[PDB]
């Protein structure tokens, strides 16, 4: 079947350049037009397109900042992005029917433009002396460059919420609403060799 | 290039009936097509020439003659929850608008305000957060360090599988030598009626 | 006994309708599949390849099913023709509908384009048979079948005309694609195709009432009739005669090259010449040019022989179909070529038809029995003409979509256009290059041996 498979992630810094690259198979390459596509934060845009046989037509936005290639000797569809800055977002290759410009096939790659490349630093943020039924305890994640991902010693009523940017680096914050309060601890588990487990105490 | 609208970016509906509505700023001759993206996975083509499927439930069905379209799910199930985008490919560059679902609840926040650590406090920082694990609809968020603040960072997450209930957290983070200005307090404002302030001194 | 020159009239009147819509289908239905329909052209030739093949497998059992009818109190023929046409306008009028459909349209198209052949089948083989029934008299046959070929040639021009006329200037936006990259709606282009069938189908009623009105029966049927048993025997014995095959064949090619651009010139004009306005009015030149074109090939017939008459009218259209793909003719030039090919397109039809009639003759001398001499002959070139032009016109449409055809689409890519202009000038020019080379091994030279089998008819 038509499937295009992208590279992995990609990290540059400020202002490098990114080539994400999309084979194809399944199909001729050379007789359709391999696509495009930039969401960032859910809102698809379209950078251009290119057909592996010939021309590039481009988005007026992006002339200059991508240069779509194809290597028709593989079956491989290129994209390189100059510089940088704001261009953190998922790029997809579609292809358009040979017919009515829709696209049929995706692929999904992400971009993150940033820099830096630091360790989490784990909080217990814990009660302010209060205490009715249930009690909501928590857990601050601040200053990483990564995808983390924060657990409880089997106790499922935790909300982990989406990391954001502050500067560089990446905060993100875990609530859990616990009855009774015998020992609670929280676990971060973080790609750059980080795996430190705090425990919340009282007051 | 033509600009393609879908005015509500989320609608609610459980188990009937679901019209999303895709409004073209151009007569694009019926030349619609109609993605569905769930979180993490690429756009999956639903329906090309706002009318035609492409090996999708047959419960997904469309409409529109030109500059007003609609799909229209039936029969709409937890998989149909997703993120639905509209495609023109009438004119040379491609447009698309954004639209997503979500079911239907009641309504109840809830919110807690927690203190800076005294890990944090040693480490020349102090981040005051803000809970709101569980309501529904749209909120905001004031915080009053005795005078309202505009340097605080908020996160939202989606929906619970099962509670179908938001959440949201607010951190205001502030350096150890502004840290004495009084007493803080965290201010909801939900679909309700009052502030809900929680503070610490 | 004699006929009327009104009950004549009305017969060849009834036969209208087949031309009419024959001529709308194979001159619009392509674009309106592709353009209007908005199908993929890969479903948009399985749609005329299974046509037209449904067409040619259904006139041979018609055929038969007529051939076994009985005498009812309204006649052998006339039953068929009354209980055909209401279906037959239907499922005309269904086949330019586009339907609301979310999968499927081309299941739509399939079944509607292939009840309209049955049902249009069902009116024209009896139709083709009543001449037969209409008089005894061979004379009153030959003026009968004279009046149905002109009406027949003015039906063609007329069916061009209306359906030309009506889904023209209301064309709808074009769907500009990445090539293109640096008010008339849709659908009103589709009621205006619509508009044009119900025309062609009120005619088609119309010329059925005439039919039924005009023409008797006269059931004496020439006391015993022979019946049709042996088929495949009569066609072995005809396929092995030399003439004959050599004019089948050759008849078969020009026809094939000239039904291979009743297609693909509507695209060719749209999409090559930049006619996306004017490509109705050019096929109605083409059209108009033909309907002139028919005596002064006659005249010819009899002015320097049939040979030389074959030999350079298949020939007339390969310089303008080797010009329209390489000049620019950006107005004008363009007419002249439709002019040249309205004259090569009359003399490819009339010219075979008179070479006829020498061949049948020769047969006659070589084979004393007669076996339908000329009703298998015409039945064998109809279906394969059928069938050949449905396979070459599926073939193009599937070219069109490994090409990359863009639906609309204001400016197609380059490889569509080269697969257009190879369409229209490689093809075409190939199949006449066989045909007039199957026409070049003719022992019968015209009246070098005619004439004496005509002494040979005088003979026995
Ligand atoms: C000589 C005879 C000529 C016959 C020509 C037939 C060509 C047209 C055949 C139908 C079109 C087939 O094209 C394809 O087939 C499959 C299988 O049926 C169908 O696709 C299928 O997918 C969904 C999956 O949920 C099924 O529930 C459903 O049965 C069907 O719609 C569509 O119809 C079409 O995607
Ligand atoms: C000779 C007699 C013919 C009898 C029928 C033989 C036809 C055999 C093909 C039947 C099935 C065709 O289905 C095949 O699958 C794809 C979908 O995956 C179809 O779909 C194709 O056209 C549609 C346009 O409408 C596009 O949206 C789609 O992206 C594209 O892949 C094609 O129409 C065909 O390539
Ligand atoms: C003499 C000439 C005049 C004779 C009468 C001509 C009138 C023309 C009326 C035709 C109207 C039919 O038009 C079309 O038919 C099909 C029949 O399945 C129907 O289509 C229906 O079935 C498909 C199946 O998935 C679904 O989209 C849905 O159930 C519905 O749209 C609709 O009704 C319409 O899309
Ligand atoms: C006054 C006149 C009244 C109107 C008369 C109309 C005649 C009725 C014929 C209408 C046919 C409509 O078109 C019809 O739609 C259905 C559903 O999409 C198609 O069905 C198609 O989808 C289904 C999936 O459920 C599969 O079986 C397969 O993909 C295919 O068969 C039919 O193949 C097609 O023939
Ligand atoms: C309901 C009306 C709409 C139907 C659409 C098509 C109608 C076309 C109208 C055609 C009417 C012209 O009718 C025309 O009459 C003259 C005689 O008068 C015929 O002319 C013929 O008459 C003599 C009879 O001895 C023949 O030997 C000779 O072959 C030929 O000259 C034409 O062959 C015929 O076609
Ligand atoms: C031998 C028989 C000779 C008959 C030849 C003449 C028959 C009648 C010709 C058709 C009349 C054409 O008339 C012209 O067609 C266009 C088609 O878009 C029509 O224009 C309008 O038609 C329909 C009618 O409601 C509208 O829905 C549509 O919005 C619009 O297209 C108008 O009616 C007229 O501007
Ligand atoms: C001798 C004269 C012969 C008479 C010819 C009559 C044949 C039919 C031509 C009718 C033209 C009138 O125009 C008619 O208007 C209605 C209302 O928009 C259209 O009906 C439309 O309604 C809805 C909403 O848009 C859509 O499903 C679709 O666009 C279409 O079905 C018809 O598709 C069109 O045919
Ligand atoms: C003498 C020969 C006569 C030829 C002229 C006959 C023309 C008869 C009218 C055909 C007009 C075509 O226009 C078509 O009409 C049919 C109704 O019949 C409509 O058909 C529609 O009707 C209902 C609404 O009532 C819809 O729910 C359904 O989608 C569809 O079946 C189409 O929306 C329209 O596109
Ligand atoms: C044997 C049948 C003979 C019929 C041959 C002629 C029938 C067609 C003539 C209809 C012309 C009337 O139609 C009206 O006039 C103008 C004349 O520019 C047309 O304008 C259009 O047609 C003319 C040719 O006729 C072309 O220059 C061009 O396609 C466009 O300008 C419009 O379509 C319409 O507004
Ligand atoms: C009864 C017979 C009916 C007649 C059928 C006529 C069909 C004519 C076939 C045309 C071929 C269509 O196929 C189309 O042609 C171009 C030719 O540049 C080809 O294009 C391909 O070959 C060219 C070399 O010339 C290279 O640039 C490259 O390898 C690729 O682009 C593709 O194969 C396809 O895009």
């Amino acid at each position: 079947a038509s499937k295009l498979e992208l590279s992995g992630p990609a990290e540059p810094r400020g202002s490098k350049s990114a080539q994400i690259t999309c084979k194809a198979k399944g199909f001729p390459e050379a007789r359709f037009w391999v696509f495009w596509l930039f969401q960032r934060a859910a809102a698809l845009d379209w950078p251009a397109a290119n057909f592996s046989g010939g021309p590039v037509q481009f988005e007026s936005r992006f002339q200059g900042n991508a240069s779509l290639k194809g290597s028709q000797a593989q079956a491989n569809a290129e994209l390189n992005i100059g510089a940088l800055g704001s261009s953190t977002a998922t790029y997809r290759c579609g292809w358009k029917l040979a017919n009515g410009g829709f696209f049929p096939s995706w692929g999904g790659a992400n971009v993150n433009g940033a820099a830096g490349a630091k360790a989490p630093a784990v909080y217990p943020v814990e009660i302010s002396g209060a205490g009715t039924g249930s009690v909501t305890l928590g857990c601050l994640v601040k200053g990483y460059n990564a995808k983390p991902n924060l657990t409880w010693p089997g106790a499922s009523g935790a909300l982990t919420f989406p990391s954001e940017l502050n500067g560089a680096l990446w905060n993100l914050a875990s609530a859990v609403t616990g009855s009774g309060f015998p020992s609670a601890t929280c676990a971060v588990g973080f790609g750059a060799a980080t795996d430190v487990d705090k425990k919340v105490a009282a007051a | 290039a033509l600009d393609i609208n879908s005015p509500e970016a989320e609608k609610n509906a459980k188990g009937a009936r679901a019209r999303i509505t895709c409004n073209a700023g151009n007569q694009v001759g019926s030349a619609v097509a109609w993605f569905n993206q769930r979180p993490g996975d690429p756009a999956s083509l639903l329906t090309y020439w706002a009318a035609t499927e492409k090996g999708v439930a047959g419960k997904q069905s469309a409409q529109g003659a030109s500059t007003k379209f609609s799909m229209s799910s039936a029969g709409p199930e937890a998989p149909s929850l997703s993120s639905y985008w509209c495609l023109l490919f009438e004119k040379g560059a491609f447009s698309f608008g954004g639209s997503k679902l979500n079911p239907r609840e009641g309504a109840g926040p809830q919110a807690s305000i927690l203190p800076p650590s005294a890990d944090l406090n040693t480490s020349g920082g102090a981040a005051v957060v803000c809970f709101l694990p569980n309501w529904y609809g749209n909120i905001t968020v004031q915080w009053k360090t005795e005078a309202p603040q505009s340097q605080a960072n908020m996160s939202w997450p989606g929906q619970a599988g099962a509670n179908a209930a938001y959440a949201m957290a607010a951190v205001l983070a502030i350096t150890k030598g502004d840290y004495g200005p009084g007493s803080f307090t965290c201010n909801a404002s939900n679909r309700g009626t009052g502030p809900f302030a929680m503070s610490l001194n | 006994s004699r006929l009327s020159v009104c009950s004549k009239l009305c017969y060849a009147i009834g036969g209208a309708p087949y031309q009419i819509t024959g001529c709308a289908i194979g001159f619009f239905l392509q674009i309106y599949l592709l353009d209007v329909a908005l199908l993929d052209p890969f479903y948009a030739s399985i749609i005329l390849f299974v046509g037209r093949a449904w067409d040619a497998v259904t006139d041979p059992t018609v055929g038969f099913l007529v051939s076994r009818t009985p005498w009812t109190r309204f006649g052998r023929m006339m039953p068929w023709i009354v209980l055909s046409t209401p279906f037959a306008v239907l499922c005309y009028f269904l086949i330019w509908y586009v339907p609301s459909v979310d999968q499927g349209k081309v299941v739509w198209y399939l079944i509607f384009y292939c009840c309209f052949q049955t049902l249009q089948t069902c009116f024209h083989v009896p139709y083709s048979a009543l001449t037969m029934f209409i008089s005894t008299e061979q004379k009153e046959r030959d003026s009968a079948t004279a009046y149905r070929m002109t009406v027949e040639v003015l039906g063609t021009l007329i069916g061009t005309a209306i359906q030309g006329q009506i889904v023209g200037m209301a064309n709808a936006p074009c769907i500009s694609t990445e090539i293109d990259l640096q008010h008339v709606s849709l659908q009103d282009l589709r009621n205006a195709y619509m508009i044009a069938s119900g025309v062609i189908c009120a005619i088609y009623v119309v010329c059925a009432v005439v039919l039924f009105l005009g023409v008797k029966e006269q059931k004496d049927t020439c006391r015993v009739r022979t019946e049709p048993m042996s088929f495949f025997q009569g066609i072995c014995m005809v396929m092995g005669h030399g003439p004959y095959a050599k004019l089948v064949m050759g008849f078969l090619f020009t026809s094939l090259a000239f039904m291979l651009l009743e297609g693909n010139f509507a695209l060719f004009c749209i999409y090559n010449l930049g006619f996306r306005n004017d490509f109705q009015n050019v096929l109605l030149v083409i059209m108009l040019s033909a309907t002139l074109a028919i005596p002064f090939w006659q005249w010819f017939l009899t002015k320097f022989g049939k040979k030389t008459a074959v030999y350079i009218g298949t020939t007339s259209v390969v310089p303008f179909l080797i010009s329209v793909v390489l000049v620019p003719s950006s107005l004008a030039v363009t007419y002249i070529a439709s002019f040249a090919a309205g004259v090569s397109v009359a003399a490819a039809f009339l010219l075979p038809w008179s070479m006829l009639p020498d061949v049948v003759d020769d047969f006659k001398v070589q084979n004393p029995e007669s076996q339908g001499h000329e009703a298998i002959f015409y039945s064998f070139y109809v279906f394969f003409t059928k069938f050949a032009s449905g396979v070459s016109l599926g073939v193009s449409t599937l070219s069109l979509d490994f090409a990359g055809y863009v639906t609309r689409g204001c400016t197609q890519p380059g490889e569509v256009k080269l697969t257009l202009k190879i369409l229209v000038s490689a093809a075409p020019i190939v199949l006449i290059i066989i045909g007039l080379l199957i026409f070049i091994s003719y022992p019968i030279n015209e009246e070098k041996r005619q004439g004496n089998r005509k002494l040979l008819n005088e003979q026995r």
